[PDB]
RNA sequence: GCCCUUGAAAAUCCGGGGGAGAGGGUGUAAAUCUCGCGCCGGGCCGUACCCAUAUCCGCAGCAGGUCUCCAAGGUGAACAG
RNA sequence: AGUGCGGUAACGCGACCGAUCCCGGAGAAGCCGGCGGGAGCCCCGGGGAGAGUUCUCUUUUCUUUGUGAAGGGCAGGGCGC
RNA sequence: AGGGCGAAGCCAGAGGAAACUCUGGUGGAGGUCCGUAGCGGUCCUGACGUGCAAAUCGGUCGUCCGACCUGGGUAUAGGGG
């Protein structure tokens, strides 16, 4: 019968995200010169907060090295950053905290986050709000690092690319409880149409692949392929164990 | 006639229990029977003080 | 320790306890000596630093917090910059 | 226990929403609320604006921190390794 | 009592339509629309919550109409931004100065002694 | 509108290009001297009743004067 | 005070930092983010009234529906009756 | 010699050269509570002008009793100068 | 609208050797209660039932600072929203 609410989604229309308000991207510095031979100096003008998002954000600008003008930049604090404080990066960039630096140069066992993926992408990996990742290990020749996320997986990474030391800030957001639907509802508000969710069970069997019956019940199993059309890709997509 | 009842209303009169509808701290509310009252031995206190009848520490 | 030293500055000696004072002091060239607070405004220690050094005079970095210092001049206020005009019998003054 | 024996800050929200979730809520309810010392100029005026961003009043000094404390501990376990491995290389 | 009505077509109490009761010489109530209420310039320091003295908080447009004086303040960074700041600025810049001389001065030392 | 406090300065706004009209208000306890211009209805306030009719005269070439009743 | 909510953009207008330039040579100049005065101009379209138990929509002068401003005395907690 | 001067200072005085360039501000900010100041209206005590009542009482009850914008002065607020 | 309850914080007094605890205030929290406008629409299985009305009326009701109500603008279109 119906499209499914999911198969809706992907047309954006509705489900498109809400983004008036937000500040902007919360990137890194893009590399340069200054930023691959040594460090370029920048000051952390303020913190701000950035609507649909936990980390807060940090104003930093630097001085543009080609044209007499102010450039400045959004980082995700690093958490302890504050305003009146230097921020410097590059290569030669000093191993404290608020210092974006390739994980190349930084030691083993150093935390980061707004961890550059591929370099010169500007800041992909770890950039949350309670999160980190830890570089492990270097290969000096391949130029390669290893660097455990926080999903746990330990990914290969370039030496060159980018990261700022320390964790993000306004870690432990998820340790207080929401109660009230209104709470819940404020929340995704300022993110995205996703929220009162109703369960496909609930659903007449038109709109969903286990509605309908005389008891809300599932009928087939809610495990399924990833080879799955769809409009029936829906419950638990290949579960590889399901249970407790 | 209206004139006449408030003038009525000043001696204390057509005021007692049976012609209250209202809460007492609707009547007069509490906060501003507080405010009235804080406003006013403050001020006592401060004008003692500056007269030099009552001395620093023993004004605060 | 310097506590020590400074109990006995602040019961027999005179001094004199904050900026806008001892700058004051130190302007007469009568500060034998200027300690800091570790928590003071950078731009206000470089600027005092720098006083003492046209007067020649002792510039003392505390280890503490000014409420540390504040605390070890026996107030119940915190202090940032204290000077000491003439110690009462102490050897706060090497 | 003047007022109350065992809600205090959680006592606004009434019978509602269970008692472990406002048990739970009365450590944050409180330090999020609470005022801290700008180690800057040393009030006490640490005061949260948003998750993660306190600011003091006196100092002018936003200052990103933790959601619910102007400190994680996390952060601050990060902080002394850094420290400690920055001397580490550079020596 | 003397109720009134709006002035103009727009009915809707919002930001642009403010008024105000006036008793004319007519001897009535009327509306007057009443004008934006302007705000001082806050400092370029970006620290001090304070807005400038000396300068006339005006709607942007009007500044304008006004003479230079009422504009700003005599004074090197006059009316945009706060004493404080730039008797601080001007301190710390000059201080900073001296200690650049500073290691300039130990750098040419160690250069002479190696 | 605008108030003059000096005799002279009123004169001297009278005998501009741009002047008209000097009509002059007898109050009682008063006397003004409106004088309009281009821009500005200059009014001045005479006092005396003597000094009023003094001024009277001193207005120059042939100005309305348009004495108000 | 509240927020795992942090609550518009832009046109337009000003201030400051800079100091490339310009001004006349001892009565004047260039200059007035010009001070005070003086002169000239401001085109185009809307502008009647109803705005609701009879000018709107519900086949109608239909107990329905349809966004606002103003808001006296008495009683009374009260924009309740 | 002369691109104005005054104030310890906050800052002031009618004007007080100046480009590309740069920095900043204003435009430009949620809701809720409390308290304060300013008006409009209400209220009370009286002055007037006109009213109604008047069998008895009522120095009565009722109406009405003004100053636009823009300037200048001064209160009155506020200041994280 | 107007009321009720009175959370944190704050003051004093009393006790306590301390820990801290009591008593009286103040304070004004909350998808808090009553209750208007608003939004709704429980029951009378009331009225009406060729109606006022192709879903209205009356009383009685739910909610009334929040997942609140609401104008205009703007987006999503038919096995599609
Ligand atoms: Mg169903
Ligand atoms: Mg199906
Ligand atoms: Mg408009
Ligand atoms: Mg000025
Ligand atoms: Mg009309
Ligand atoms: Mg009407
Ligand atoms: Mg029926
Ligand atoms: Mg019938
Ligand atoms: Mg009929
Ligand atoms: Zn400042």
């Amino acid at each position: 019968g119906r499209v499914i609410r999911g198969q809706r989604k992907g047309a954006g229309s509705v489900f498109r995200a809400h983004v008036k308000h937000r500040k902007g991207a919360a990137r890194l510095r893009a590399v340069d010169f200054a930023e691959r031979h040594g460090y370029i100096k920048g000051i952390v003008k303020d913190i701000i907060h950035d609507p649909g998002r936990g980390a807060p954000l940090a104003k930093v600008v630097f001085r543009d090295p080609y044209r007499f003008k102010k450039r400045t930049e959004l980082f995700i604090a690093a958490e302890g950053i504050h305003t009146g404080q230097f921020v410097y990066c590059g290569k030669k960039a000093q191993l404290n905290i608020g210092n974006v630096l390739p994980v190349g140069t930084m030691p083993e066992g150093t935390i980061v986050c707004c961890l550059e993926e591929k370099p010169g992408d500007r800041g992909k990996l770890a950039r949350a709000s309670g999160n980190y990742a830890t570089v492990i290990s270097h290969n000096p020749e391949t130029k390669k690092t290893r660097v455990k996320l926080p999903s746990g997986s330990k990914k290969v990474i370039s030496s060159a690319n980018r990261a700022v030391v320390g964790v993000v800030a306004g870690g432990g957001r998820i340790d207080k409880p929401i109660l009230k639907a209104g709470r819940a509802y404020h929340k995704y508000k300022a993110k995205r149409n996703c929220w009162p969710r109703v369960r496909g069970v609930a659903m007449n069997p038109v709109e969903h692949p286990f509605g309908g019956g005389n008891h809300q019940h599932i009928g087939k199993p809610s495990t399924i392929r990833r080879d799955a059309p769809a409009g029936r890709k829906v419950g638990l997509i290949a579960a590889r164990r399901t249970g407790r | 006639r209206c004139r006449k009842n408030t003038l009525a209303r000043r001696k204390g009169r057509h005021m007692g229990i049976g012609k209250r509808k209202g809460t007492a701290n609707a009547r007069m509310p509490e906060k501003v029977t507080w405010m009235r009252r804080m406003r006013i031995l403050r001020r006592l206190l401060r004008r003692y003080r500056e007269s030099k009848k009552i001395d620093r520490h023993m004004y605060h | 320790s310097i506590n020590s030293r400074l109990q006995l500055v602040m019961k027999s000696g005179k001094y004199v306890l904050g900026y806008k004072q001892t700058l004051k002091m130190i302007r007469q060239g009568k500060a034998k000596l200027v300690i800091l607070a570790n928590n003071c405004p950078a731009l206000r220690k470089s600027e005092i630093e720098y006083y003492a050094m046209l007067a020649k005079t002792g510039v003392h970095h505390y280890s503490g917090n000014n409420i540390e210092l504040g605390t070890a001049c026996g107030k119940y206020y915190r202090v940032c910059t204290l000077a000491i005009i003439d110690p009462g019998d102490s050897d706060i003054i090497r | 226990a003047k007022r109350t024996k065992k809600v205090g800050i959680v006592g606004k929200y009434g019978t509602r929403y269970g008692a472990s979730l406002r048990k739970m809520v009365k450590k944050i309810e409180i330090s999020q609320h609470a005022k801290y010392t700008c180690s800057f100029c040393g009030k006490t005026k640490m005061k949260r604006r948003a998750v993660g961003i306190w600011h003091c009043g006196s100092c002018m000094k936003t200052v990103a921190g933790g959601a619910w404390t102007y400190n994680t501990t996390s952060a601050v376990t990060v902080k002394s390794a850094i420290r400690r491995l920055k001397e580490l290389k550079d020596q | 009592v003397q109720r009134l009505t709006y002035r103009r077509r727009l009915s809707y109490n919002t930001a642009s339509n403010k008024t105000r009761l006036s008793r004319t010489p007519g001897n009535r109530i009327v509306y007057l629309y009443t004008k934006k209420v302007g705000k001082a310039p806050k400092s370029a320091c970006g620290v001090c919550p304070g807005r400038l003295r000396g300068v006339r908080a005006v709607r942007p447009k009007v500044l304008m109409r006004l003479s230079k004086t009422k504009k700003h303040v005599s004074r090197a960074y006059g009316g945009s931004m706060c004493a404080k700041c730039v008797r601080d600025r001007i301190k710390r810049a000059f201080l900073i100065e001296e200690q650049k001389i500073v290691v300039k001065v130990l750098k040419a030392q160690a250069q002479s002694q190696k | 509108p605008r108030k003059i406090e000096e005799i002279k300065d009123f004169l001297l706004t009278a005998r501009r290009k741009d002047a008209k009209s000097v009509k002059i208000k007898k109050n009682k306890d008063n006397v003004k001297f409106k004088v309009r211009c281009s821009r500005y209805l200059y009014t001045l306030v005479i006092t005396d009743k003597e000094k009023a009719e003094k001024l009277k005269q001193s207005l120059p070439p042939g100005l309305a004067v348009k004495e108000l009743k």
